[PDB]
């Protein structure tokens, strides 16, 4: 039961099978941005609000 | 100053009212308006240019 495995581990005791654990690690890195002399357009227009 | 055809007879005399007679000025609105819409308020003022 869900009762009686809470009841087995918090002892102590391989319930008949095992288990496997998936998680999530982050990590900050700091890039390396290569680029071709003529490759975005970006145009430009008008300041006023 | 109206006339008088002054009369013959015993019949009694004629007498010449000449009388001011006054008028009374109306007084009128006449009103008119135009539109002006949500721009060109900052244009036709220097704004947003």
């Amino acid at each position: 039961s869900p009762v009686a495995l809470y009841h087995q581990l918090k002892t102590g005791l391989h319930p008949g099978f095992g288990f496997t654990v998936v998680r999530q690690d982050r990590f900050v890195t700091e890039n390396v941005l290569f680029s071709e002399r003529a490759s975005e357009a970006y145009f430009l227009g008008q300041l006023q609000v | 100053h109206q006339p008088l055809i002054a009369r013959d007879g015993p019949h009694p005399v004629e007498q010449p009212v000449h009388n001011y007679m006054t008028k009374v000025i109306d007084r009128r609105a006449l009103n008119a308006a135009f539109s002006l819409a949500t721009e060109a308020i900052a244009l036709l003022t220097g704004e947003a240019l």
